RNA sequence: GAAGCUGAGGCCAGUUUGACUGGAGGUGUUCGCCAUCUCCCUCAGUAAAAACUAG
DNA sequence: CAAGACCAATCTTTACACTCTGTGAAGTTTTT
DNA sequence: CAAGACCAATCTTTACACTCTGTGAAGTTTTT
RNA sequence: GAAGCUGAGGCCAGUUUGACUGGAGGUGUUCGCCAUCUCCCUCAGUAAAAACUAG
């Protein structure tokens, strides 16, 4: 039974109180104004952040909780989904012998809003929420989408960091996930996707993934709804590939099993932090030099205790970083225990690093009481 | 051991289910209508397609996936010990060597082969059957002799 | 009439066989083992796949062809007369119009439509089922409602 | 049960007497020397004709009769095969809505001889015909192939006009016929081939046949054994195409039936001949101006009767031409009666032209007795 | 480099002071000489396979 | 210029030994 | 630059009339 | 036209008479900074979703 939303569904469990005034006075639900959205710059990328006090944030959150979480997705989408994780994206490819990796350029900016409307239409009943002026689907997309002030030409845009944007991206790209999965299956290729990074693997002894034909076919498919392939990040290798530090290897031939292991570049930062901890480097220097976390003087809440405040903050930040990396490798260990696909010697190295991390966190906590 | 793992994706009542660490006796318990016999049907269809029988493909759990996969990881450590040895020169042993363990020890070099021989031997054979949306079936190993021998 | 022609290519015992000019009674005679019931099996499989049943595809006459085709040419002159007329405004008639004879009279212009109406009406519907080597089945008309209605 | 040939099969029913001397003295079967092959020029094309007195011609003929006629072929090959005809090549496409036509450049010259050896190997037992010097398969290919003196670089070549060359071409191209037929079937396209002219038709409302992707895919397939597509003869049209004068039309949409009709360019010559016959033009002028048949003075066998000889020869040639075109249209009528796919009004025109042809041949025969 | 193209000449017309290009029109069109209606000569050289001899 | 997709047929696939258990020390038309 | 292949779900598909028959004239990591 | 790229500066080293480029090595390699072994500072700004808290 698919999820259906009617007028009562929006008015009772979705809106609750965010748009009570609009529904009692029959006033049109307004666009997300620029006053509610702040524009952050990170790299060349631009992020859009909504203010929490606005009712749009709350209705986005309850939309995410109750509506977008029930629409079926494609199993090739491993990101932003309940139970999906990067290791799951990198696992089906342990069976492959040749690997290829593609990227979609500006995935979130290139999502057409009309495609979002078409994708969400079957799951929302066609009614008139506000008299005969605004339809229910129109109000919901008014809640979900946004108009970019920097680029007014392209009109309504699903922005980065709008709470509901990832789930909507998965839903609107389910069509292409199905198309590309069908094509790869007919070619005998294992396909998976994380956000916009696509990974293909051939378990047979063939050069299909290294050919220009495969790129051309994937691009031809992606042009159906207007996406493009980032040519700078295209990668194709044999018997071993490294994706953001996680190395998948398969030296075997017929019926062989590969292994996934993080490399030393990935563990460089944690190894350096443990080395600095063993060298009795002060905590402030460790936090600033490696963890790029610093206590700006404008962030200090009170002037009553400041010398103690800085030390406690840096102690807590080091504890939090060590615990975070401890849980990141525990995730690796759990994934290996569930699937048995991580390198055994790398499992030994993980165990050693985890014991070192635990001992260092114990030492820091013991020093906290001194 | 015999079977290392069995994985079913999007077939019958299974979304992504992996069964591993098998023991000598495996008691399966569960409520009515939970898929206990669906494992039987999946294995039976996999083995029927292993011998190239003509049967109807199994139904997909959800139609929003274009594929349905069954993966079997056979444990061939003992068979490798059986056949690799120089004493067993029989014709069945020769067939098993020339079908399964040939073209797999071919790719390895002398150092890796000797490391596999001397250390604790652990060899697996992974076979994946993928059912497309148009009832076609594609294997990850394209040699039917391998499947019949398995 | 009812059926204009039936054509079988590379399926069962038929290489390229076309049967046409059917009469009210069609007596089929021939020696034992000549394919008289093979026509029955071909028609039965075609109609089972017409209603989207799940059945095993029929075997190819020779494996040097990658396809096997069954073609049926239904004679819809009388149904066109039935449904096109303005008196029959029923819901079954409306469905037949909106499924079969719509999108076929759409492409024609006023001159050709009037020529078809006034002259001796002769309308046919050709449906081809192609079985590929990997047991997939492809139709020449991609609307399943059309096949169910036929 | 596939056809198998052994030493006795070659020595008894194939050779009979052509190579008795070589088999009794255990002497190697020789290459087809340039003395047995004459080189004709027709257009830019070059034809190779073997002499009848040579034993190679006779063994080629009995090879064609008894061996190459039993190897299974692909039903998409409509040329040079028992029961195959051009109308059969042009018929499966009456069901299509869009048409495309491709050509293979120098099909007979581009056939690799090693491919011929590989194709014929399973059907000929591996033995030694002549001691331990020449194998049976080697002797048979020595009979079948030839070495081009003009182009010695490419080595052994299957030439145009070597009796057995067409059947061998079909056998060696069965592999690509299977490949291309499978690809088209997966794309939902009807495919047929006559010699090297390939015809594809799409019965669905789509632009697949007009796209560059289809040409690229067919060329990529054809590159497996080294063929190429003639880019000058590539054609793609919708709802109507004309191939060497034979027009296939299909104006309909879903479940429609097209019709094949010859055009007026095709019937121009026969109409002009009938017009000249009705205008009492002398037979010599009709034969020379339209039928391009002329009595060269070097061809006259006897000088006893020459004025009568020329008149009788031209009378017979006109009778033969009229009978040939009469049988060509009778073939069209028979094909229409068997399949019911030729235009009805064109059937009426054919009937009229056939009655005119028969009346003119009757008039000429009656005048023969005067 | 890869691709593609057509037998050898002689008057007459069109472009050239001196040699090169075509030898029914109408109509429509995917512009392909593609489709449909009506009504220049000479001389060489011309392999093979299949279909087809209305009813 | 160059490339993934390179027919379908074709041959005893059921155990060995030391180890009673372990696997090892003179027509038309088409292609042309 | 530009293009074939553009999810899977979603709604009474069984007769009409004049004509008894014919249909029509404060964590890590990843995407980023 | 289409494609792609990175926060703002200050000493020190390398290329420059006066400003620009990097701040472990070894080994192998598909040459990708890709893999494996051993051992510079400051100041801004830093949205979202999911996985993960060994046993
Ligand atoms: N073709 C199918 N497509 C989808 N789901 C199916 C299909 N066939 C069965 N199922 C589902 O699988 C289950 C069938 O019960 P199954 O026999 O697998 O369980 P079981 O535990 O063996 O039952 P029991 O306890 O009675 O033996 C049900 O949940 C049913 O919905
Ligand atoms: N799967 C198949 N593949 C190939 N040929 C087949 C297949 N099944 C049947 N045939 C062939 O078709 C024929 C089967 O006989 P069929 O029943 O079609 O003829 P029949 O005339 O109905 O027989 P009968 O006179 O006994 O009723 C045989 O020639 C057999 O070789």
């Amino acid at each position: 039974k698919m999820i259906l939303v009617d007028k009562v569904f929006y008015e009772k469990i979705l809106s609750v109180e965010s748009f009570k005034e609009n529904i009692i006075t029959q006033s049109a639900i307004p666009k997300i104004s620029n006053k509610e959205v702040r524009l952050i710059s990170s790299g060349s990328k631009i992020f859009y952040a909504i203010n929490n006090t606005s009712p749009h944030s709350h209705v986005q959150l309850r939309l995410n909780r109750f509506f977008l979480s029930h629409i079926p997705l494609n199993s090739a989408a491993k990101a932003f989904v309940r139970g999906g994780s990067y290791l799951k994206y990198l696992e089906p490819h342990i069976y492959g012998s040749s690997y290829c990796r593609l990227d979609i350029s500006s995935f979130f900016n290139n999502i057409s809003f009309d495609d979002v409307k078409q994708s969400l239409s079957p799951y929302i009943k066609d009614e008139y929420l506000i008299g005969t002026e605004q339809k229910l689907i129109d109000a919901i997309l008014n809640s979900v989408g946004y108009e970019s002030p920097i680029r007014k030409d392209k009109g309504m845009i699903i922005p980065m960091g709008f709470r509901t944007s990832p789930a909507i991206s998965n839903i609107v790209f389910r069509k292409m996930d199905l198309l590309i999965q069908d094509f790869c299956a007919k070619k005998g290729v294992i396909y998976s996707r994380y956000a916009d990074d696509m990974l293909f693997s051939n378990p047979r002894e063939s050069k299909l993934l290294m050919s220009d034909y495969f790129i051309d076919e994937i691009s031809s498919l992606l042009s159906i709804m207007g996406f493009n392939i980032n040519q700078s990040k295209y990668i194709s290798r044999e018997k071993e590939i490294s994706i953001n530090g996680y190395v998948i290897e398969n030296k075997g031939g017929n019926g062989s099993i590969g292994t996934i292991r993080l490399s030393k570049s990935k563990l460089n930062t944690v190894l350096k932090v443990t080395h600095a901890l063993a060298q009795n480097i002060p905590y402030k220097n460790i936090c600033n030099k490696y963890i790029k976390v610093r206590l700006k003087e404008k962030n200090i809440k009170y002037e009553s205790k400041k010398d103690e405040f800085e030390k406690k903050y840096y102690r807590d930040q080091l504890i939090n970083y060590l615990g975070g990396y401890r849980s990141y490798l525990i995730s690796l260990v759990k994934f290996h225990s569930e699937y048995k696909c991580v390198n055994s010697d790398f499992i030994i190295q993980i165990n050693g690093i985890l014991n070192d991390i635990q001992n260092h966190i114990q030492k820091i906590k013991k020093n906290r009481r001194l | 051991m015999t079977i290392e793992s069995i994985r079913v994706k999007n077939l019958l009542s299974f979304d992504d289910v992996i069964l591993r660490d098998f023991r000598d006796i495996n008691c399966i318990i569960g409520r009515n209508n939970v898929g206990k016999s669906n494992l039987l049907k999946v294995i039976r269809y996999f083995y029927a397609k292993l011998e190239n029988k003509k049967v109807i493909p199994l139904d997909f759990h959800t139609n929003y996936n274009a594929v349905g996969e069954i993966t079997f990881t056979f444990d061939t450590t003992r068979i490798k010990k059986i056949v690799t040895s120089r004493k067993n020169n029989g014709r069945f042993h020769k067939h098993i060597y020339n079908t399964l363990f040939k073209s797999s020890s071919v790719k390895l070099n002398f150092e890796e082969l000797i490391a596999r021989k001397n250390s604790t031997n652990k060899s697996f054979f992974s076979l994946t059957l993928t059912i497309c949306k148009d009832d076609s079936v594609m294997w990850s190993v394209d040699d039917p002799k391998v499947r019949s021998l398995l």
